[PDB]
């Protein structure tokens, strides 16, 4: 599943840190029953100082 | 082809096709794709509007200076009297300028579009370049046509005597602002003493 | 100069060569033209 | 290999192939070898400008002494009067150093392309090391193009080390302007008398 | 204009002359006349002069405090107290706002983007501190082309 | 007392259960993670309100989420 591997999503969550900001896909589980599997990693961190978070992929579009 | 700097690498947008191309866009005023139509068109008016501002302020006042006209100067020639109101000769050309210059606009926006007569559509303009309107009211001894390698000169020589021009009427304005003397006799006050009659002398 | 440059490059040494210049040009613009309420241009 | 500092071991940036090399820096400014070719060609200029400073602060003054010729103190002959004001004869200077300084400045960022004259294209240069410009203009007599490296590796390695004694020499007439308010024409010829007691420490 | 009489006839303006320098005259009267700080009195009373002369000569107006007021509307003679100050300063503050944006979006694309920032790329930066010169027509040419603003899209907005 | 909630972005990392001071938080199994395990409350009774579990939690936004409701002697912190 996901859009692909080492692609650059645009972030649906409207709570998330990177609403609306480019992100580049590291890894995609396909084990299913995974509520968010795209691991998307961002150049900038949040507050809490992380770049790496999990989405679904409803959450996400290709741009 | 010569370049305005030695040594340095000409912009990607100057290619070397529009007459008068030196390389010369150190700040990128034209970078922009789409942009350099607008500032050729731009350099074609105020080149023109300057060998038309050159004409009317330096060889009327070299001719005051032989004493064949006895015109006046051209930064005191918005005091002096005429037929007219000096302030309704200025909204009499801008609606003049209005015609024109929208004409010009529509050239500019949609080539090939207002070549043909608002009026009498037999009369249509034979130019085809953007910002060279062939025809009988502009260009009539055909001097706009040819080869494009002989064109392409005569599209050099406006603009080189446009650039000198542009800078010519530049240096006027900013004599008459701290001199307060008219440009023929700052030649002529130049040529007597040239090493006392400098920009730093006249602060 | 591969890093000494890099040093002189950082952040307050910029801010205090380029404010210590523009404090230095106001200063003396200050000095020959002071007192300077109205620009006459 | 000559050297400054004869038990040091020499520095990385300086191979010996520079002209006038003999290892000197202790502070290591030339470590980049992008700024050493900016800084040998800072050091070429700053040389031949010295030894023309030097010729012109110690030779008109010892034929002053001498009686030869009856021109002013190099401190004060800049508050002397000419034809031309001194806050005046800088902007002529400045725009004919505009040419020569400036097309030397692109030389160093580019080399191999100001060499070629702009008004005359046949005319050119016969130089092909940065900072060492060679044709008619400035090598007329060909001493500078020699087909032996080693020869013209101590042709330059003279040309330096005449540099930088006059470097010391002009540097040494400011400072003793500034404290003795003498001429070091007559500096020397007082130190000539009694070298013992007329010195620095003479105050 | 709004009450105000002219610096060059206000009397409240000579009056504020006149009691400056016998001010630093007084200051004078305990130091020799070719004394190192009686110059410097000297220098600040030419340094008065030259500056009560300069105030009445642009046209300033006076209130009844004999102090200059500006007029800030766009007066026809009064330009040189805010509009042509105002226009010159625009100009400096947009070259610092040009400058630094240009510099953000040279360094946006790089390798390490906060590298750049807290040490500033001096090669990168003059070399579009002198483009900032002509930043009227490169912001508004940036306004028309649409590369000056960003899409709603692509920005961080914070929840409802 | 306080209501500790763990919400389904949560991918087991196990840090809040290990920033928490008075033994709340616990790993459950779960099956929406690669870690396959989930964070749960047990004893939200026992809760400060600290937010250690918060400052932890690397996922944005949290899933550990603490909020500050009815305060007794357990999440008061008081000795006496
Ligand atoms: C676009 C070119 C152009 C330039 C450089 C000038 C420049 C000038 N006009 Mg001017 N005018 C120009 C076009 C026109 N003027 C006028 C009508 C007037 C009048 C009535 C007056 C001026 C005056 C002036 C002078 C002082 C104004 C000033 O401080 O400017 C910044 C200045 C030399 C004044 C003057 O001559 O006083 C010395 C003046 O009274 N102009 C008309 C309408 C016919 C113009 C057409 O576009
Ligand atoms: C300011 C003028 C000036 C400049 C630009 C240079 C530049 C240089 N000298 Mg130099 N010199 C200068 C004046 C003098 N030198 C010397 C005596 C020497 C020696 C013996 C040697 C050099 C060498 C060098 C080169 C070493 C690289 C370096 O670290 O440069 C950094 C230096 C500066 C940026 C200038 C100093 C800055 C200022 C003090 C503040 C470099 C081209 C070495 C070489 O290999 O040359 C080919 C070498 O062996 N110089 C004397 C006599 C005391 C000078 C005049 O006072
Ligand atoms: C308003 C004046 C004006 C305009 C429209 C242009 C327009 C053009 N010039 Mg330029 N030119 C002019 C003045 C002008 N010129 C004058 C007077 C000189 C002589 C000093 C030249 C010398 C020149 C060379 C040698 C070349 C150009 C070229 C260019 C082109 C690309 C750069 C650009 O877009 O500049 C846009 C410029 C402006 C919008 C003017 C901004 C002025 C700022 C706001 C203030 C400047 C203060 C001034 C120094 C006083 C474009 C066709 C190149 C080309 O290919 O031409 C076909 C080329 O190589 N120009
Ligand atoms: C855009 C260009 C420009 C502008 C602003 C003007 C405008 C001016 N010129 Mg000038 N002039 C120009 C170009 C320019 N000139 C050129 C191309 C030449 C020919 C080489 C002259 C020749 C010239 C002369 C001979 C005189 C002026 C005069 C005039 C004034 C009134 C024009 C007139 O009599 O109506 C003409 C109306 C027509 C319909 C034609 C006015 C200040 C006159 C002046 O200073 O007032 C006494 C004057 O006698 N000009
Ligand atoms: C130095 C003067 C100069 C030069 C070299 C030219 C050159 C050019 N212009 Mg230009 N132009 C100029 C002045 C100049 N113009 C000025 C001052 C204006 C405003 C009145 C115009 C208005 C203008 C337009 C709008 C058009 C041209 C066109 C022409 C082209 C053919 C006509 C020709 O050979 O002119 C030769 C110029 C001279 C011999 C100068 C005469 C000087 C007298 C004696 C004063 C050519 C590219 C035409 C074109 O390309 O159409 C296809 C066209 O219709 N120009
Ligand atoms: C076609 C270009 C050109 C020509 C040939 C002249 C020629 C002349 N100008 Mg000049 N001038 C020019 C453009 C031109 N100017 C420009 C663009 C400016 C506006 C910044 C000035 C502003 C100016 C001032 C304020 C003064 C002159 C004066 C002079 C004379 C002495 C040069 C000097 O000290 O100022 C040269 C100043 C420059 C900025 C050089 C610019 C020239 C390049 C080619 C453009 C000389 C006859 C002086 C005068 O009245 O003579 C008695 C004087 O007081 N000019
Ligand atoms: C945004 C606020 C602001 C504004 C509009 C001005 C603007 C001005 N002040 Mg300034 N001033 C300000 C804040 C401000 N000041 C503050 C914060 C300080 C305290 C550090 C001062 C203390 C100060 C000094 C000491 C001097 C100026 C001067 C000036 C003039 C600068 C002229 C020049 O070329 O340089 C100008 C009228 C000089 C001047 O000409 O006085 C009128 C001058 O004497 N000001
Ligand atoms: C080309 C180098 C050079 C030469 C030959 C001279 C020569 C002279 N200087 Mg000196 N001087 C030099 C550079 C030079 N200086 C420099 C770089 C400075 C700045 C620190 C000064 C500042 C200075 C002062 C302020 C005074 C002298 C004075 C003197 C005279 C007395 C000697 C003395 O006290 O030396 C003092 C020497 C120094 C302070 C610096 C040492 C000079 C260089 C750097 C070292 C030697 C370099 C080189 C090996 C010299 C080759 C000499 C060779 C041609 C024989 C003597 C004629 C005095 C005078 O007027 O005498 C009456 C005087 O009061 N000098
Ligand atoms: C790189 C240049 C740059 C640019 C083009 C702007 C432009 C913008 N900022 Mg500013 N700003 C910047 C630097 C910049 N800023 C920096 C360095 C800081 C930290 C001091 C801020 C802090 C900041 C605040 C606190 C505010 C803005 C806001 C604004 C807007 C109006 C200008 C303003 O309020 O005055 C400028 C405001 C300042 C506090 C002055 C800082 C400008 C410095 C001196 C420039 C440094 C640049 C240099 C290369 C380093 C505009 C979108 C306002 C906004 O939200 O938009 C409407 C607002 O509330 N900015
Ligand atoms: C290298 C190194 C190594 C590491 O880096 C460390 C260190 C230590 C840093 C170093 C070193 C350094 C040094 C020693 C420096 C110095 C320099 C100098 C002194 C220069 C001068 C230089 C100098 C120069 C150019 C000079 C010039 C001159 C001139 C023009 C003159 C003129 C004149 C004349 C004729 C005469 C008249 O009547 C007057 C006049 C007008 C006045
Ligand atoms: S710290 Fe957050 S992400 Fe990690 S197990 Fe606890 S609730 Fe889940």
């Amino acid at each position: 599943i996901g859009p692909k591997r080492g692609s650059i999503v645009k972030v649906l969550r409207r709570e998330s840190y990177w609403f609306n900001d480019t992100g580049k896909v590291v890894a995609v589980d396909q084990a299913p029953g995974v509520r968010y599997p795209v691991v998307v990693r961002f150049d900038k961190v949040n507050y809490a100082g992380v770049s790496t978070n999990n989405y679904s992929p409803d959450e996400l579009e290709q741009s | 082809r010569p370049l305005w700097l030695p040594g340095s690498e000409a912009p990607k947008w100057l290619d070397g096709s529009l007459p008068g191309d030196y390389g010369f866009d150190p700040l990128d005023l034209a970078a922009e794709p789409g942009r350099l139509n607008w500032m050729v068109q731009a350099e074609l008016v105020h080149c023109r509007w300057a060998m038309l501002g050159a004409a009317g302020i330096f060889i009327p006042e070299l001719l005051t200076k032989i004493g064949i006209l006895n015109t006046p100067s051209w930064y005191k020639a918005g005091d002096a009297t005429y037929f007219a109101d000096q302030g309704t000769l200025f909204i009499v050309e801008l609606l003049l300028m209005a015609w024109a210059e929208s004409r010009r606009w529509a050239d500019i926006a949609r080539p090939g579009s207002v070549n043909t007569d608002p009026i009498f559509p037999n009369n249509k303009l034979t130019g085809t370049d953007v910002g060279y309107p062939g025809g009988l009211w502009f260009d009539p001894l055909g001097w706009g046509s040819g080869s494009e390698d002989k064109l392409k000169e005569i599209r050099t020589k406006e603009v080189k005597n446009g650039r000198l021009a542009m800078l010519a009427v530049l240096g006027a304005f900013v004599q008459a602002n701290v001199t307060h003397v008219g440009p023929i006799d700052n030649l002529f006050a130049h040529l007597a003493d040239p090493y006392h009659t400098t920009i730093l002398q006249s602060l | 100069m591969q890093d000494v440059k890099t040093y002189l490059s950082t952040a307050p040494v910029l801010a205090t060569l380029w404010f210590g210049f523009l404090a230095g040009l106001l200063i003396e613009i200050n000095r020959f033209f002071p007192d300077a309420l109205v620009l006459p241009l | 290999r000559p050297l400054w500092f004869p038990g040091s071991q020499p520095p990385e940036w300086l191979d010996g192939s520079l002209p006038g090399d003999f290892g000197f820096d202790p502070l290591g400014l030339g470590s980049d070898p992008e700024l050493l070719k900016w800084f040998v060609q800072a050091e070429l200029v700053h040389c031949r400008w010295a030894m023309l400073g030097a010729a012109g602060i110690f030779i008109p003054e010892a034929l002053t002494k001498a009686g030869i010729l009856n021109t002013p103190s190099w401190t004060v002959a800049g508050d002397q009067q000419y034809f031309t004001d001194a806050t005046t004869l800088f902007v002529i200077e400045i725009i004919l150093f505009a040419w020569a300084e400036g097309r030397r400045w692109a030389d160093i960022i580019n080399p191999g392309c100001v060499n070629v004259d702009p008004v005359f294209p046949n005319n050119k240069l016969t130089g092909t090391d940065v900072g060492y410009p060679g044709g008619l203009w400035f090598d007329p007599l060909g001493w500078g193009q020699t087909g032996d490296a080693a020869k013209l590796k101590d042709l330059r390695t003279r040309e330096i080390k005449n540099g930088r004694l006059a470097m010391l020499a002009v540097l040494g007439a400011v400072v003793q302007a500034n404290y003795t308010h003498t001429g070091p024409i007559d500096n020397l010829l007082a130190h000539l008398a009694d070298p013992g007691h007329n010195t620095i420490f003479a105050l | 204009v709004a009450g105000l009489t002219p610096c060059k006839e206000s009397k409240g303006f000579a009056k504020r002359q006149k009691q400056e320098i016998k001010k630093l005259e007084g200051r004078l009267k305990l130091y020799a006349p070719d004394s190192a700080p009686a110059l410097a009195i000297n220098a600040t009373i030419e340094k008065t002069k030259r500056r009560f002369e300069f105030y009445g000569n642009q046209g300033l107006l006076c209130g009844t405090d004999g102090l200059p007021h500006l007029i800030v509307d766009g007066d026809q003679a009064h330009l040189g107290e805010f509009v042509y100050p105002g226009l010159v300063f625009l100009y400096i503050a947009g070259w610092i706002g040009w400058v630094g944006r240009a510099y953000l979006i040279d360094v946006r694309t790089s390798k390490k983007p906060t590298e750049k920032e807290i040490i500033i790329d001096v090669p990168l930066a003059l070399r579009i501190m002198s483009k900032g010169l002509t930043w009227p027509v490169a912001a508004i040419g940036e306004l028309r082309s649409g590369k000056l603003v960003e899409k709603s899209s692509n920005i961080t907005v914070s929840p409802r | 007392a306080h209501s500790v909630k763990i919400y389904d972005t949560c991918i087991g990392c196990t840090q809040c259960v290990r920033a928490c001071p008075t033994d709340v938080l616990e790993m459950v199994p779960w099956d929406g993670c690669k870690a396959s395990q989930i964070a749960s409350a047990p004893r939200t009774e026992d809760c400060v309100g600290c937010k250690r579990c918060e400052s932890a939690c690397p996922t944005d936004f949290l899933s550990v989420r603490v909020y500050l409701g009815a305060e007794t002697t357990r999440s008061m912190g008081l000795a006496y």
